[PDB]
């Protein structure tokens, strides 16, 4: 409805509000560029990244369809099944996404590292996006 | 103290009409809002 | 007069039981004696500070209830320097008198050397940050200053109303008590909020609350109102309560008991829903320590027997106009305020519901008995119910 | 002194209060005409601001992504908080048996209702999809969804709706016997039916007055905890939030005190002209304004105590975020509002301790005006400054209001003053009954001495 309270309380301020009609409602070429698996937002609603949930939902439906086609009744989803777009396009591979309950996944092996940390731990949010601390390798001549 | 309509012959069927109003109107909202889709 | 002597004797016997079991608790383990004395002094200080503040509130807001219990409020306010003399064992407790009297650590974590000293073994930086504010000299200076203002306020108001029995009173001396109570109400509010800070909220220096003190305000006022209604029932046959007091001030005081019960549960729910809904981990350990290890059932019994039954019973006219059942309600209120201050203070050093020693009952009953004995000695030294007063006619309606 | 001046009979109460309504509409005073014309102009400014709010969206306001609640929520808290002191005279003084409420409670209830109508538009107006405001209300839908009910705006919707309805109910029962008098003196035949169905044929009587005092005392007993809770919940939409300047445990009693403080300022600013221009000097004495300044002084000290509690929370805590809160309030880019807050709501209230300052009418009016402005500044310091600088310094940005925030504020002033001017035209502004009862109680005190 657009209360924007949800902006004020998220301690990382990652939510974004459609204050005006930002979405291109008129230019047909810009209407062709919109991906139809995501809603194009109207004025007055919130926005934040959804763990790129069109890809999660599509891989979920794919896993469940292939599970019921085999008949396993399991629905096991692969670790490489979901690559979010801002993971798929990072050239350095810093962003790593996947299932964390499954210990075999890359993201759960990354989160088991000792320099993994969540942003603003004192607010008891328990983030699912965590950070590896920047471990530098300086030399003996400019720091020591 | 008692109300001034306590000893009136209208106090039986009017207060029966408030509950017959309730079980008509509220049950109509029940039918429309729960059983009408 | 004679029932006052009866309740004074009962308070003296309670104080004797308290000092006997408190000295036994020093004989077993003196740290338990000292923490129980912290609790006993806090729940003993609920009486005279609320008495002082309610005397000044009724001098600001001249009512028939206020004239009805002005002299009992003045007696309760008169006990304050004896409350300083009962404070100073605590001041020995957190000072350099430590390493004597068997204490393993001092009574407060800021009174600890190692938790606040720079370069020490502990160096806990939350407690070491507040070391100018929370140091033994600063806290003793602050508490003694608050004692000075409270004793000056109380003894000046009591001496002026003692001068009111002669003359210069229908416009003089009541404007003086009005101005003094008007400045002092703000003084009393800030000083007893800071007192509640230094005594209770600094026991765990990792946590703070800004509604603390106001929580202690409502606790002190509601203990005071129930105490006032409790011994108003004893002095019914004083012949002067029968000459000038009717059941309309009784209804007023029961009304104020009801209002302070709902104001206190509003304060406690405000703190609870603020800390609970905004789940930030510097405010949350207070309620983690207070719903764990058996303290949760004390919290629910506090919600069910100090709010819901006292609210629901006090909606009616009888149990407010009648005085006997109002006294039974007030006794239940006083006991429930004891249980609440147990929930407020004892999780900071007990950690279990089943760890509550016999000293945690010895110190509240004993120090309340000392409070009641000094109170009932102070009522008897003056005529109760000031007969010559410009606010007298509200008793006659 | 005395709350009622002598020389007054029941005929004189009904003549002086009753004839300010039921005047011929073409015989209406020209000062009223000028004030209502100004209020009509500012209500058109309201309608223009609301029109451009609906068409373009909420982005015409100066809100950005850190400050999601800018000047709109500030005016909401200010306008809702004005109603506390009006309900205080309406209900709390009725409970405490206070003799000064007898001439004020009509005006107090009226401006409570009008400040509620001015405030209650802001939860609808600040949405940016305001046509879905009913989604916050639990209503039967085909979706099967519900409001979250643990949000404090979900508490706000119930809170403002219940508060609006109870204050309207208290106004209507407080108005029924004055409707009965105004029906009995109207002298135009059609207006007698209009005030007649308004009075419902009240028939001022024992076994009707018993239920009158009984229901009015009891409704005061219902509305007295209610306005405290409704302004506690207006506090709680910051106090449950995890922002450092908003998660403060003192906030519900401190917002309650700030509400009574700002509302008493507004009752001052809008009843000194009602006392002077309309000749109600006997009904609203100087002791009335003395005791009202005293109650405003009480709430101002509790508010200054709340500022001290904020300073103590920021200094006592070892957290970086509370300390940077106090720094950015004291020396930040928006620190002007905090300095004007300690000049306004703290320095200027210490004059009210002295009786001659309280009895001086121009000083009392101007100090009440500083109370209202600095109260608004307190809401600014609580909301906007704490939303400016947050946990992550990348999410730090300044808040600057646009012309449309001020346009909506002035327009809500117009809606308030317009509704107030229709109130002081068609209806009486002092309780005619309960002043006759106050006249009875005053002469009975003069009898029994
Ligand atoms: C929103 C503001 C906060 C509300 C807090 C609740 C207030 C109390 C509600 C009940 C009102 C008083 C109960 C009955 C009573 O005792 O009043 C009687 C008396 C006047 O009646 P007489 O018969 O004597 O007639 C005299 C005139 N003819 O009322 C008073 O004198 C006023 C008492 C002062 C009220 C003190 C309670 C306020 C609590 C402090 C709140 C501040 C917050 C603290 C941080
Ligand atoms: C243990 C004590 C309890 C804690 C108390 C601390 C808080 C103190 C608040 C109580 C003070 C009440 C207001 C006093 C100031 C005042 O002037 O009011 C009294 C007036 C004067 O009466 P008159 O007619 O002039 O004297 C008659 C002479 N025969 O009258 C009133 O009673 C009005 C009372 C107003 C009560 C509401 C305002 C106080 C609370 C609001 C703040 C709430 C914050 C959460
Ligand atoms: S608080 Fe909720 S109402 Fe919308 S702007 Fe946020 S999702």
């Amino acid at each position: 409805v657009g209360t924007k309270y949800c902006s004020n309380n998220c301690p990382y301020k990652v939510r974004r509000f459609n204050f005006l009609q930002y979405s291109d409602t008129t230019t047909e070429t810009f209407k062709l560029a919109f991906n139809p698996d995501v809603t194009v937002r109207i004025r007055g609603v919130m926005e934040k990244c959804t763990y790129c949930v069109q890809r999660i939902s599509g891989a979920r439906i794919a896993a469940k369809r292939a599970a019921v086609q085999a008949g396993q009744s399991s629905y096991v989803i692969s670790d490489g099944a979901i690559q979010t777009a801002c993971e798929q396009a990072c050239p350095t591979g810093a962003i790593v996404f996947g299932d964390i309950n499954d210990s075999n996944s890359r993201v759960a092996k990354w989160k088991a590292e000792g320099h993994n940390y969540g942003l603003l731990g004192f607010l008891n949010t328990v983030p699912r996006t965590t950070y590896l601390a920047r471990v530098r390798n300086p030399s003996e001549e400019l720091e020591k | 103290m008692q109300p001034e309509w306590s000893g009136d012959p209208e106090v039986k069927p009017v207060f029966l009409a408030v509950t017959l109003t309730g079980m008509v109107a509220f049950l109509l909202m029940v039918w429309l809002f729960a059983f009408y889709w | 007069i004679p029932q006052l002597g009866q309740v004074q004797m009962l308070g003296l016997a309670a104080a004797v039981i308290g000092i006997g079991v408190l000295a036994a608790g020093y004989f077993l383990s003196p740290t338990s004696f000292f923490e129980s004395y912290i609790y006993g002094y806090y729940v003993a200080m609920t009486i005279p500070l609320g008495c002082l503040g309610f005397l000044m509130v009724q001098h600001l807001t001249g009512g028939a209830w206020g004239v009805t219990v002005r002299r009992m409020l003045e007696a309760g306010a008169a006990t304050l320097p004896i409350m300083g003399l009962l404070f100073i064992p605590i001041a020995l407790g957190y000072f350099d008198t430590y390493k004597a009297l068997g204490l393993e650590h001092p009574l407060y974590e800021w009174a600890n050397p190692e938790v606040v000293t720079p370069g020490g073994a502990e160096f806990d930086p939350i407690i070491a940050h507040k070391v100018p504010w929370l140091s033994p000299l600063w806290v003793t200076a602050r508490i003694a200053i608050f004692f000075i203002i409270w004793s000056a306020l109380a003894l000046t108001l009591r001496a002026w109303s003692r001068q009111q029995d002669a003359g210069g009173d229908a416009k003089k001396l009541a404007t003086r008590m009005r101005r003094l109570s008007g400045i002092g109400v703000a003084l009393f509010v800030i000083t007893v909020t800071f007192f509640s800070f230094d005594v209770a909220m600094s026991l765990d220096p990792h946590w703070f609350s800004t509604i603390y003190g106001a929580h202690y305000m409502a606790n002190a006022g509601l203990m005071t109102l129930a105490f006032l209604a409790l011994m108003m029932s004893r002095v019914r046959d004083a012949a002067l309560f029968r000459e000038y007091v009717s059941v309309k001030p009784i209804h007023d005081i029961g009304k104020l008991i009801f209002a302070f019960t709902v104001l206190w549960t509003y304060m406690s729910y405000g703190q609870l829903v603020i800390i609970w809904s905004g789940d930030v981990a510097e405010f949350t350990p207070w309620y983690v320590h207070r719903t764990q290890h058996g303290w949760v059932f004390v919290a629910l019994a506090l919600m069910l027997f100090a709010f819901a039954l006292p609210f629901f019973v006090l909606l009616f006219r009888g149990t407010k106009r009648n005085l006997n059942t109002l006294a039974t309600i007030a006794g239940w209120i006083v006991v429930m305020r004891f249980v609440d201050m147990a929930w407020i203070i004892l999780p900071e050093f007990r950690e279990h519901l089943w760890d509550i020693a016999i000293t945690d009952v010895a110190a509240p009953i004993g120090l309340i008995g000392l409070v009641i004995a000094l109170f009932a000695a102070n009522v008897q030294q003056a005529p109760l119910l000031p007969l010559r007063d410009p606010n007298m006619e509200q008793l006659q309606n | 002194e005395a709350y009622l001046l002598p020389g007054e009979t029941y005929t004189s109460i009904s003549a002086k209060i009753g004839d300010v309504p039921l005047t011929p509409p073409l015989k209406t005073p020209k000062g009223w005409l000028a004030g209502f014309s100004v209020a009509f102009f500012m209500l058109m400014i309201f309608f223009v601001s609301v029109t451009w709010l609906f068409i373009r969206g909420v982005g015409i306001w100066g809100i950005n992504i850190p400050v999601g609640w800018g000047m709109d929520i500030i005016n909401f808290v200010w306008w809702i908080g004005i109603g506390h002191a009006g309900t205080l005279i309406s209900a709390i003084l009725l409970l405490l048996n206070q003799g000064w409420r007898n001439s004020i409670n009509r005006f107090a209830e009226a401006m409570t209702l009008f400040a509620v109508a001015c405030a209650g538009l802001y939860p609808i107006l600040h949405l940016g999809r305001p046509w879905l405001f009913y989604w916050l209300i639990p209503y039967p839908n085909t979706h099967g969804m519900w409001p979250q009910f643990r949000s404090a705006l979900a508490w706000d919707v119930f809170a403002i709706s219940t508060y609006a309805t109870v204050s309207l109910v208290f106004w209507l029962v407080g108005l029924i016997p004055d409707f009965a008098t105004l029906r009995d003196r109207a002298k135009n035949i059609w207006v007698k039916r209009l005030y007649g169905i308004a009075a419902l044929g009240w028939r001022g009587s024992a076994r009707h007055w018993h239920r009158y005092e009984m229901a009015s005392i009891l409704l005061a007993g219902l509305s007295t905890p209610l306005v405290v809770s409704v302004h506690s919940i207006i506090s709680l939409d910051f106090a449950i939030s995890q922002v450092p300047g908003w998660q403060v445990t003192v906030f519900p009693p401190y917002f309650v005190a700030g509400a009574v403080f700002a509302g008493f300022a507004m009752v001052l600013l809008l009843m000194i002209p009602v006392r002077t221009f309309y000749g109600f000097e006997n009904y609203i004495t100087l002791h009335h304004l003395d005791v009202m300044a005293k109650v405003m002084l009480t709430t101002g000290m509790i508010v200054v105590y709340g500022y001290f509690m904020e300073v103590f929370a920021s200094l006592y805590s070892g957290n970086e975020f509370e300390e940077y809160l106090l720094y950015n309030r004291l020396f930040g880019p928006s620190s002007w509002a905090y300095w004007g807050l300690l000049f306004c709501n703290a320095v200027a209230i210490q004059p009210l301790w002295f009786k001659k300052v309280r009895q001086n009418i121009p000083a009392l009016l101007i100090i009440s005006l500083i109370v209202s402005v600095g109260m608004w500044l307190e809401r600014y310091v609580i909301i906007v400054i704490s939303l400016e600088r947050d946990f992550l310094p990348s999410s730090w940005d300044i808040y600057i209001p646009t012309i449309w925030d001020w346009s909506l504020y002035i327009g809500t002033f117009g809606l308030f003053f317009t509704l107030l001017f229709l109130f002081i035209r068609v209806l009486p502004m002092i309780n005619i009954f309960e002043m006759r009862l106050f006249l009875y109680q005053e002469t009975e005190k003069a009898k029994q001495r």
